[PDB]
DNA sequence: CCTGCATCAGAGCCCAAAA
DNA sequence: TATAATGGGAGTCTGATGCAGG
RNA sequence: GGGG
């Protein structure tokens, strides 16, 4: 943990790699609904390297 | 932005004959200051071959049009009897600080 | 007083590979290679018998030992289930079977039928020639035929719905 | 730069050996380098002697010899070999029946070699041996905390080599003896030694009461040979008492000099304190076939005598650094070796019974297998033998000085209280009252003090200088803490001229309590201030204005340091970094005077006067136990002309030849904006710009390729399914090429395995049916990267079987090995320290453009938080900061010596020196003072800091003489509202890299039996939401939350898939199921036979197996 | 009846945990 | 499947409670 | 042994 005296009291940073490794089902479903992979498991596929 | 040395893969090598690490070469090699006389010329690149017992310094690179080396008595690399060192240095124009792993030239 | 029962004469044999190599370590003043006990041991052997025997000699160790001068850490702690599937598997097997019939109705049913037959979903029916005599609906060379177009259909069906591709690992 | 010392105090002798308590103690064990016949009778030498001659039949030891290693240092390391010496004992065989005398020399195994620098080589890594502290041998007299009149007196001997006794004074008046906690009267034992009531009365009898109550006719009825007899009935119940069974239960309990070992130590301390003289290590002998006492009249005698209250008899204090004793190297390994001697001596001996009582040899006699077992077993799984700390030359350095209370013959952790922990007053000069872990073990771990060295009894030593008169001499002596307490001794600091004490009145020491007294009255003197303190500590600056909390954290996180590849010495030093890197071995030096033939980055050549053109090969990027570079680097040049002990390379942290932690950096002490809240710490970005805390650091990566009952591992290039993008930094062989950068989800090392019976499912087959690709045989085990890994690939051992030299463990084909590089720049999250226990993370790195500067232009480096000082009473630091602004401007690095340094006054004469140059260089480059120098000045006088009516440089002086200047924010431009004290700062890395401790996991590997997610980042575990943790979501009330952690979260497996599918779907969650440990627990109180029924509110069982347990 | 006296079951959390 | 062989080796401190004993 |  660092300070974050710019945050409001209701805040956190959370760095992105974290987020997106806790997420990672939510993000997977995300990744198909807009378009960044044509499905779920190609999405995972693509988070792995 | 980046140096290739003949021989030398990545920057944690060491180069026989020189007395320098590669770590401290490219650590003198971050000092030079290289002018650019024509305002549309982006990107060079200097080149330095040595042997011998010589301390090379920032003049030794072979001199290329309207590019001036502002401080030819800076040191680079102190070889011995047998050292050898041919390296290419690439030199460019750009703005702020931009660390080696943004942009990976 | 093992743990993985070994029969009577093997456990003699292991024993003497034992007493030879201690022999050869107070000759040698060193340990023996493999090759070094497989001479000292005769004809019959050679350095690969010594060293297959060895590994039968290992004895199992405790899931309970411990890890660490705080007493509070198990090695089977550090040991993975590889049995029951990760909720990632087990959620791709699920979508397999949803997207697996889902293809095979979108040519016809009857030449999924004929098909799925040939193979089976929760089942595993692969003959090969004769069982395939009874009830598909046709004789008998002819279930190889739609086995074929249906894999065939299959074939051009897949490239446009090329979801399928990433199930290959 | 200038080097200016400060301190009047002449150390009359420098610093010991630093590394001398490992080298000499195993050096003493094995007496490699003495020729057999002039060994002394201690170590390995020792351990033979007292194990031989072994009877049926007799085996004799002659000798023995150790060969040389097989394999050099460097070579082991790789290899994953043990660094070691073969070991042969030359034994000759005889027939006590015959005469038959057979002799030859019978291997026993490897011994493990110590390197120069006091450490081990034990399967490929480097090791520590820490020393033990533990009670000395001996008797001990205390007083019986029930009756507060009467004492108990405690033979306790050396650990493992015999019972602990009590001599408790019994309420009915007779003298009690306690062995194996069991309890007798002692009179019984007395008449077994032939003792008649005449010569306990006539010896004794002095205290009427007291001899009178020993006295017990029943027991005198008996010649010594019936009170044997009865005695053993007592202490051993339905075992029949032949006479010769009785004497060899008591013999080798109290006379025999194998099972009954009092100490070296214990033989002086029961020798000097009841004064008597014993002839061997035993509290009896066996003579004349009878019994004859040694110990226990006079241990008895003693008692008697401080129960009535005669002059010349106390209570001991246990705690006294005289009465606690060190275990060193040797005698550690020597008692395992001991061991290890004994269970060898026990085949001997059933082998002589067996087979033919003619044809055995020594040879086939004596089979090794137990004494290499012990060995191994102490230097491979003792605790006592530690994992070496080489974090940088000073953490393998600090680790050999150190001191346990715990392990095998010591404290437990649930075991120990305060009087052990306390710091005694003996601890002066010997122990670090410092340097110990915060937490349950502080006062257990402790760090030998600099100028203390350990005697041949095992007791700490500290040296002190004779006075004679009031002349303070030259001559120096090592005294124990039993000697010291005799003499009066005075303070180092004491005035002096010339040889002289110089003070009417000095500050002395009586047995520990401070006391003044006259020039006459001084018998010894302290050698230095140094002599009290660890090494760490001793690295402190201005320790004398730290407290003592604080400074504990300076010394431990010195360890903590990481080298950096800009590493530099700090401005203000003690004047001992010199030393350690000399000792610590890291650098490297001239064999004698000559000439440098030849620098390299890989070599040093130097030509000496003998001719000789003797080469030093350099270390170079070497990774140590704990992943930070270990690397040397030139410091000469060709022909460069030096003398014997000059400096040739430079070790990892260290600048030449002096410890380099850290960095100097240009520090601002003031809040900044919430960045600096709770000692978190703002930095510069200039500092990474310059690559200042910058350190390399390289993680190893190990993979095997085996046989299985499938078929071969292979490592390979061609791994199914993946396409050309995946494998382009791959060589040939499959193995990642060496110069490639490497990222998370990349191949290192490729590998495939052969395929289980789930040979692929039907549901694959008609998969692979439609693409018309044959399921492979085998499947991709690739060794890759994890999470938030990655580097440079440096370097690549591969191993095969069927190459020369290598044999792996069994069904192993081949090992490749993959040693990954990174350069770390600082970033946030990264943690900082100084020496004097300031330690915060690295919360913001601003531009330059926003960090406050002087008026001259140059930005500060480091913004600290001045909240962090008053409750911290860490005043070095401040000290520290002042003394480093002069230098910043004077061009100038400092040595002040703890609690004889550089003082207020002496500071400011350098501060005023250093104006001149801010300021006289501004006067004279025509610039006079500024418009907001001055708006600051009018608040400063406000304020006392200025003296109201002088010129503006007479004011800025006066607040340059308080360490104080004026700032300009750059955010603004506008001045800090006061002057605010900056200057230059030692500031050190430490081994916390938030790169390292940063994980998350979604889901992920389960146990085994409770089907939870494992621990632990490597194993890309879970975080354990425990028993504290469901309190608070309980306190709060949040049920459904709480629910998750335990169902879905967890161990619940119908729940837990099931949630997965329906996140990926856009689906909630579902109501949770039973969770697996639940039905774990069911079932194993049915193997304890408990019938455990979950029931509806009908009193119906319900099933919550689904019917897959019940027939 | 009452009191010594033993045998037993307790001794903070999370993370690295370098086997 | 046959001289005769016949009894072992080894290691703190707290508070609560149910027990043989002046 | 080490972090809070
Ligand atoms: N329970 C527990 N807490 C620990 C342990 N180690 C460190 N801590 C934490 O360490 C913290 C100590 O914080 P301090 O810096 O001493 O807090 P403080 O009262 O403000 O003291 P100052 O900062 O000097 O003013 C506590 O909050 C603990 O939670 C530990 O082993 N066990």
């Amino acid at each position: 943990i660092v300070v974050g005296p710019q945050l409001k009291l209701h805040q956190c940073g959370l760095p992105k790699r974290m987020a997106l490794e806790l997420f990672k089902p939510f993000l997977l479903k995300k990744m198909e609904e807009k378009g960044i992979a044509p499905n779920v498991k190609a999405a995972r596929r693509m988070l792995e390297r | 932005t980046s140096v290739y040395i003949e021989d030398v893969l990545h920057e944690f090598s060491t180069i026989p004959g020189v007395k320098e690490d590669v770590v401290e070469i490219i650590l003198n090699l971050k000092e030079l200051v290289v002018r650019f006389l024509n305002p549309s010329l982006q990107t060079v690149t200097l080149l330095l071959k040595a042997e011998g017992p010589k301390e090379v310094k920032a003049r030794d690179f072979l001199p290329v049009a309207d590019v001036e080396i502002m401080n030819p008595d800076l040191h680079i690399a102190t070889l011995e009897e047998g050292g050898r060192l041919n390296m290419e240095v690439r030199v460019d124009r750009g703005v702020g600080y931009v660390p080696a792993e943004k942009h990976g030239i | 007083a093992r743990t993985i029962r070994i029969p009577v004469h093997m456990v003699e044999t292991i024993n003497k590979l034992s007493r030879t190599a201690r022999q050869l370590q107070q000759e040698l003043g060193r340990e023996p290679t493999y090759e070094e006990i497989a001479e000292a041991m005769g004809p019959g052997w050679d350095a690969k018998r010594v060293e297959e025997t060895l590994k039968i000699a290992q004895e199992p160790v405790s899931l309970e030992t411990p890890i660490g001068d705080e007493k509070d850490s198990f090695y089977g702690d550090f040991i993975p289930d590889e049995h029951l599937p990760s909720p990632v598997d087990a959620a791709t097997q699920s979508l397999l079977s949803e997207e697996l019939e889902k293809a095979l109705s979108k040519l016809s049913e009857r030449e999924a039928m004929v098909l799925k037959l040939r193979k089976g979903l929760i089942d595993g029916r692969e003959h090969t020639l004769e069982e395939v005599g009874a009830f598909f609906g046709v004789t008998r060379e002819r279930i190889r035929q739609i086995e074929n177009k249906a894999l065939r259909k299959l074939k051009y069906h897949e490239s446009r719905t090329r979801k399928l591709r990433d199930f290959l690992d | 730069m200038e080097i200016k010392r400060f301190g009047r105090i002449r150390e009359v002798i420098p610093l010991p050996p630093l590394t001398e308590i490992q080298v000499e103690s195993y050096r003493r064990a094995l007496q490699a380098d003495v020729p057999p016949e002039k060994r002394e009778n201690v170590g390995i030498q020792a351990a033979f002697r007292e194990t031989f001659p072994i009877e049926e039949l007799v085996l004799d030891f002659l000798e023995y010899r150790l060969g040389e290693p097989p394999f050099p240092q460097d070579e082991c390391r790789e290899k994953d070999l043990t660094y070691q010496a073969p070991l042969y004992a030359r034994l000759q065989l005889i027939h006590k029946d015959t005469g038959l005398i057979k002799e030859d020399e019978v291997f026993l195994g490897h011994i493990p070699l110590m390197t120069e620098d006091g450490s081990f080589i034990i399967n490929g890594a480097d090791r520590v041996i820490v020393s033990q502290i533990h009670r000395s041998p001996g008797v001990y007299f205390t007083p019986d905390p029930a009756r507060p009149g009467r004492y108990i007196a405690s033979i306790i001997p050396l650990p493992k080599r015999g019972p602990w006794i009590d001599l408790e004074v019994e309420p009915n008046g007779v003298v009690s003896m306690k062995v194996n906690k069991r309890k007798f009267p002692l009179v019984l034992l007395l008449r077994v030694l032939g003792y008649d009531q005449e010569t306990l009365a006539r010896e004794l009898g002095a205290y009427g009461e007291l001899v009178q109550g020993l006295m017990d006719e029943s027991v005198f009825a008996m010649r010594p040979e019936e009170a044997l007899i009865r005695l053993f009935t007592l202490l051993r119940p339905g075992d029949p008492p032949k006479r010769d069974k009785a004497v060899a239960y008591v013999y080798g309990l109290i006379a025999d000099p194998r099972r009954y070992d009092l100490g070296e130590a214990g033989r002086y301390k029961a020798e000097e304190k009841l004064g008597i003289r014993l002839s061997g290590r035993t509290l009896a002998r066996f003579e004349d076939g009878e019994f004859k006492d040694e110990v226990f009249l006079p241990t008895l005698r003693y008692l008697f005598a401080l129960t009535a209250g005669v002059p010349g008899h106390e209570v001991d204090d246990i705690d006294h650094l005289g009465n606690r004793r060190i275990r060193t190297v040797g005698e550690l390994m020597t008692d395992q070796f001991r061991v290890g001697l004994a269970r060898l001596a026990r085949g001997v001996r059933e082998r002589m019974l067996m087979g033919s009582e003619d044809s055995l040899t020594p040879a086939k006699l004596v089979n090794s297998r137990p004494l290499e077992a012990a060995i191994r077993e102490f230097f491979s799984r003792s605790q006592l033998s530690q994992f070496k700390d080489e974090t940088n030359p000073l953490s393998s350095l600090r680790h050999k000085r150190r001191i346990s209370a715990l392990g095998p013959g010591g404290l437990t952790r649930e075991r120990a209280g305060f009087d052990v922990r306390d710091v005694h007053r003996t601890h002066y000069g010997r122990i670090c009252p410092v340097e110990t872990p915060e937490g349950a073990n502080i006062g257990l771990i402790t760090s030998l003090a600099a100028y203390a060295r350990v005697d041949e009894l095992g007791f700490i030593r500290t040296p002190y200088r004779r006075v004679v008169g009031g002349v303070v001499t030259d001559e120096v002596v090592y005294m124990t803490a039993t000697e010291e307490d005799r003499y009066t001794i005075a303070q180092a600091n004491t005035p002096l001229e010339g040889n002289r004490i110089a003070a009417e009145r000095v500050v002395a020491r009586r047995k520990g309590e401070p006391v003044i007294v006259s020039p006459e009255e001084v018998e010894f003197m302290d050698v230095s201030p140094k002599q009290v303190f660890s090494v760490n500590t001793n690295l402190i600056p201005f320790l004398e204005h730290d407290d003592a909390n604080r400074a504990l954290m300076g010394s431990n996180m010195q360890t903590q340091a990481v080298p950096l590849i800009r590493a530099q010495a700090p401005v203000v030093m003690t004047g001992l970094e010199e030393r350690v890197v000399r000792d610590s071995l890291a650098a490297l030096y001239a064999e004698e005077d000559g000439e440098v033939a030849k620098v390299d980055g890989n070599r040093i050549v130097v030509r000496y006067e003998d001719g000789r053109l003797v080469e030093y090969p350099l270390r170079r990027f070497y990774r140590s136990n704990q992943g930070t570079a270990l690397d040397q680097r030139p410091r000469v040049v060709v022909g460069q002309r030096v003398r014997k002990g000059d400096l040739l390379a430079d070790g990892p942290a260290s600048e030449n030849g002096f410890l380099a932690l850290g960095q100097n950096v240009l520090v601002a002490i003031m809040p900044f904006d919430g960045y600096n809240f709770e000692d978190a710490i703002v930095i510069s970005e200039e500092l990474l710009k310059r690559d200042f805390y910058t350190s390399i650091h390289i993680e190893r990566y190990e993979i095997e390729a085996r046989d299985t009952k499938l078929g071969p591992e292979r490592i390979t290039r061609d791994i199914p399914h993946l396409s050309e993008a995946a494998l382009r930094d791959l060589d040939e062989e499959g193995v990642v090429r060496i110069g490639a950068e490497v990222k998370p989800g990349d191949i290192l090392v490729g590998r495939t395995s052969f395929k289980g019976e789930s040979e692929p499912t039907p549901e694959e087959r008609l998969l692979r049916s439609i693409f018309g690709e044959k399921a492979r045989d085998v499947k991709d085990t690739s060794l890759r990267v994890p999470p938030g890994e990655g580097g440079i690939v440096v370097r690549t051992v591969r191993l095969r079987r069927g190459d020369p030299g290598v044999e792996l463990k069994p069904g192993v084909r081949e090992v490749v090995r993959v040693y990954v590089a990174q350069k770390r720049k600082l970033q946030v999250g990264d943690k900082l320290a100084n020496r004097h226990g300031n330690k915060g993370v690295v919360a913001k790195i601003l531009p330059v453009e926003d960090m406050p500067h002087l008026p001259d232009g140059t930005p500060v480096d480091v913004i600290l938080n001045p909240l962090g000082v008053p409750s911290r009473m860490n005043l070095g630091q401040i000290l520290e900061t002042h003394l480093g602004l002069a230098g910043y401007f004077l061009g100038q690095r400092y040595i002040s010596p703890i609690f004889d340094g550089a003082k207020e006054p002496e500071i400011k004469e350098l501060l005023a020196q250093a104006f001149e140059v801010y300021f006289g260089k501004r006067k004279g480059e025509g610039f006079g003072v500024d418009k907001r120098e001055v708006e600051v000045l009018r608040r400063a006088e406000k304020l006392g800091l200025v003296t109201p009516g002088k010129t503006p440089e007479e004011q800025l002086k006066e607040l340059f003489l308080q360490g104080k200047v004026v700032l300009y924010d750059g955010r603004t431009g506008e001045p800090i509202e006061g002057p605010i004290v900056v200057g230059q700062m030692f500031i050190m890395k430490l081994y916390h890299m938030v790169e390292d401790k940063m994980h998350a996991r979604s889901t992920g590997p389960y146990s085994l039996i409770t089907q939870q997610p494992l621990g632990g980042k490597a194993q890309f575990g879970g975080q354990r939401f425990g028993e504290m943790e469901v309190w608070a979501l309980e306190a709060y009330g949040a049920a459904h939350t709480l629910q998750e952690m335990l169902t879905l979260k967890s161990d619940d497996i119908e729940g837990r898939n099931a949630a997965y599918e329906a996140i990926i779907k856009g689906e909630d969650v579902p109501e949770p199921s039973v969770p697996e440990s639940f039905r774990v627990l069911v079932k194993e109180l049915q193997a304890l036979a408990l019938d455990v029924q979950t029931l509806d509110e009908k009193d119906n069982p319900v099933d919550i197996f689904e019917g897959l347990a019940s027939k």
